[PDB]
């Protein structure tokens, strides 16, 4: 394929997919991982607080 | 199983014919007065549907303890996040969604190419009839436009992020040194210029070589002969996806530094 | 002079197999030797090993793509 | 020339089996030298070796495919 | 007589890929061994190795672009 | 011009043997060095050695069989 | 012959990528190994590496100049 | 022409000297170095050395017998 | 039939860049390895490094002179 | 044409020089290093070295013999 | 055809640059490494390096002289 | 066609330069390294060193010999 | 510096020829290399006589340089084998001195310039000039009266044959019938190794003579080609490399002769 119109169409398709996927599960999974590591750090801090 | 396999002579009973699959460009799927629908655009949309379906199935619950499909979805994301944390420190969050998408999409594209009916199922445009057969579900990475698009978005991403991180320094590099970066600098510039060509050509050639390998090994003996090559191909699809992701992230990391 | 394009394709694919093949061999041997000496640094090593293998395969695929352009 | 086809097929195979062979030998020698010391890494490096071996075979099989593309049109 | 430009393009690409492939292979092997030996000196190492892979690749690209001038133009 | 097929067979066996032979030599050298370094892993080394040899032999096997397909119909 | 001019530039640039590419590769491998072994000798290592790279790239420059002369006339 | 058979057999024998020759060289160098390091396992690796030698010789023999099929026709 | 000399010119440069530069690289590797361990010996070894570089460059100059001789008659 | 037999013999002798020459070079370098590391086992390794040479040169001898056959009948 | 003498001269000179250039590079790198690791032995090591360089350069000059005889004879 | 004897002689001498040249390079590097490690045995190894070169030289001479057999 | 490389005075071409026979008016005709070798031998004899005529403690001048060269050669020879350090010194030292003198004679002015014969003229827009020579008339070739003695195959072949004969005589002096036991001993695989060693020993003098003659001829041809390329200032590094290589080869020939004698002895 050489035509620039089809090339730009496929490029825009890829941009739409990356934008919808980054707002569908990437942000929830990143927030879940951040919450998990925050939970680990507060568990350590709370064990220190228990002592 | 025994090694006295007698079914290896199945080419007499089942002859697949010459390797007619030799097209290096796209073929139109359905006649539409607008822009043509390629054999790769339809499978790209199919992969979009599959990825969206698995994403919404694995994140409909957002369970604290991942199990089943959620753990499968989370494991690869954790592995990629740790990999990019190993490569770079503070630029993981800035580039993670783009690299993750450009990895998963090409992974499923290369994995779809090994699915049955890619080189067999097609639409007339059939040798018995007057219309020449064209294959259906041609892998998106085999198409040159998709590879050029991902290469050029990678180039735009790396250039924009390097410029943003380095101010005016990244725009003209360090050509004013005149002692060392006077002949190395132009070499680095032309390497950056030809980097998208290399990135697109690697995937395009790898997938094209894989599919023509499948066709030729079906041509030679279509029974128990192309099995190790099919295993190698399903391995190398994931390998090439990981290669593309790791190389674009490493190029970003070396450009910002 | 028929069949000259076939000879061109053969030469290009053969040279692209010869060069990057030895490059891949050297890269993998060096990386596995470093891992065997220092297993702790393996995670830092494997990424650069893939980078080198990618560059070698890029040269080989350049050869193969030019061969495909020649054949058609 | 009429005979340039088969020679090309030969030039597709013979030139395609030089570099992959040396790469396979170097890969196996490196894996063996890395298994002589710390054989508890015996899995991992061999896995990487398998990765390497596939790549070498890939290049080789490319030539073979091209050979068939020259062998029978 | 008439297919010489195709042969020229093929030879240019193949000979531009056969050498820099081994060059980048030995570059990566040496850089990996240096990384495994001394991880504290990695940063400069990485830059230098990239400078190395900046050089040889460009040479290969030169051959490629020469073939790009041979096949077309 | 009818003798080009003999040259094709000769090239296909020769260049198809110069690759795997050097690789086999490197494999055997590495295996013997590992046995010198660690005889207790020796058997395991030997196992992998054959695997490597087989792969090279596989290429050599290819470098034979298609040569017959060049020699014969 | 009508051709035999594109082939000249092709062969020249291809072999000028063969030679200096592997030379620069070995230069970079040795330099990075010495850097990993010895950190504080980096200045002389870099200077000698650049000298060797320039001396090796002189041949590639000669090849490119010869190819440009052949192509332009 | 009427001399392509001589070229074929000459190239076949020459490449059969190229490949197994370097294989034998590497095998002998590695085996001798390991034996000098540790003579106690010497005999064992010697067997493997000969095994490797045989395999390399086999490849040469293959080329030779192909040249034999070119020698008489 | 007429432009072959031009191709010859390429060879008189092309292969002439293969041997020296790679060897030059090898020399540099040894040289830089000699500074990775022994800093103060640089005055003794840089002279020999330059001698070897000059010898390889003399081979390259022989190639360039032959190219000039066959490029102008 | 006319010089096909001469070209065949020259190519055969040249290939039987490039292969076995590097093979015996590797053999001698490895044997000399092993002797320097262990002069007590020297006799044994020397014999092995000779055996390796007695193989490698033999291959070259075969090539020369083949060339002489092409030279004579 | 017509200009085979110039092609032969270029080929001979190029191969004589290919081989002895790598030989000289290996010789000089080994000598410089040994002097760096043994600064009290160069009094004969340099002479041995020079005579090995003389052997390799003699082979290169053999190639150059044969090429000159082709070009002027 | 022109005389193929010139091409034959050129190829023979050039390959006889390629092969024994690298062989002599490897031999001299190994002998120099061994002398630098254990000088007390140097005479023995240097004797063997020359032997190796002789064989390589013979191979190169062999090519030159057949080159003369093509020259006249 | 970068603007004084004028090419208006350069050779029309490069004269690459084999040994040229001189006129030889009387019987036993001589060659151009024979006269150069005779002159070099006369100069060497004069230098040796000057060194010997003033011999005492604390040498200074040409005698000091000769003594330093002799001491370096003796040390180099004793580093290989001390059994024949003084016995084999004569032929090797004489060959080295003659080779060094012949190599240095090739860089002297007039080599290939004086013809015994038994800017406007230069072509414009050309890398090489086309200035005719003085002896271009009468269809001559301007035969070089002055040439490098080592650039002839006869002297190199004679020196190699004499060195091989001396080595063989020294080996046959006190070694018993060891040549038969070492060559084709019919003891397993040692017979092939002995045959190969005998072939290598037979071909060694031819290899040495060919190497010396080719090195001298190629150095002369490279100097001529460099002069034809640019009239001046270009070939300075090449001339320095050739000057170093002449002495390197002169020492290497003696070292190789001593090594061959030691290998035949051991």
């Amino acid at each position: 394929g050489i035509n620039p119109t089809l090339f730009i169409a496929q490029l825009i398709n890829f941009l739409l997919l990356i934008f919808i996927l980054r707002a569908l599960l990437y942000r929830p999974v990143m927030n879940l991982l951040n919450e998990r590591t925050r939970r680990i750090e507060e568990s350590v801090r709370d064990a220190e607080k228990v002592r | 199983v025994g090694a006295l396999i007698i079914s290896i002579a199945s080419r007499f009973f089942l002859y697949t014919g010459p390797p007619h699959v030799e097209v290096a460009a796209e073929v139109i799927f359905d006649g539409i007065p607008g822009f043509p629908i390629t054999n790769s655009f339809v499978v790209a949309i199919i992969i979009d549907i599959f990825v969206i379906a698995l994403a919404v199935a694995a994140t409909r619950n957002l369970q604290m303890v991942p199990r089943g499909l959620q753990n499968v979805m989370e494991f690869i994301l954790e592995s990629l996040y740790n990999l990019f944390r190993n490569i770079n420190a503070k630029y993981v969050a800035t580039a993670f969604p783009l690299v993750a998408t450009i990895f998963l999409f090409v992974l499923f594209g290369n994995w779809f190419g090994l699915l049955p009916g890619v080189g067999s199922i097609g639409v007339c445009h059939c040798a018995a009839q007057g219309k020449k057969l064209v294959p259906l579900f041609r892998a998106p990475a085999a198409d040159l436009n998709f590879t050029f698009a991902i290469a050029v978005i990678s180039f735009v991403f790396i250039e924009y992020w390097g410029f943003r991180a380095l101010g005016p320094g990244y725009l003209k590099k360090f050509f004013n040194t005149n002692g060392i970066m006077s002949f190395v600098g132009i070499i680095e510039f032309i390497s950056e210029l030809v980097k998208p060509f290399a990135l697109a050509f690697r995937l395009f050639g790898n997938i094209f070589a894989g599919e023509v390998l499948l066709v030729v090994m079906a041509f030679l003996v279509p029974l128990l002969l192309p099995l190790p090559f099919y295993g190698f191909e399903v391995f190398v699809g994931f390998i090439q996806a990981l290669i593309f992701a790791l190389l674009t992230y490493a190029f970003l990391n070396i450009a910002v530094t | 002079m028929e069949g000259l394009n076939l000879v061109a394709t053969a030469l290009a694919v053969g040279l692209g197999a010869i060069g990057p093949g030895v490059g891949i061999g050297i890269i993998v041997s060096g990386a596995v030797q470093a891992i065997g000496r220092n297993p702790e640094i393996e995670n830092r090593v494997v990424t650069y090993m893939f980078i080198g293998i990618a560059f070698t395969e890029a040269l080989a695929i350049f050869g193969l793509v030019i061969a495909f352009l020649i054949g058609f």
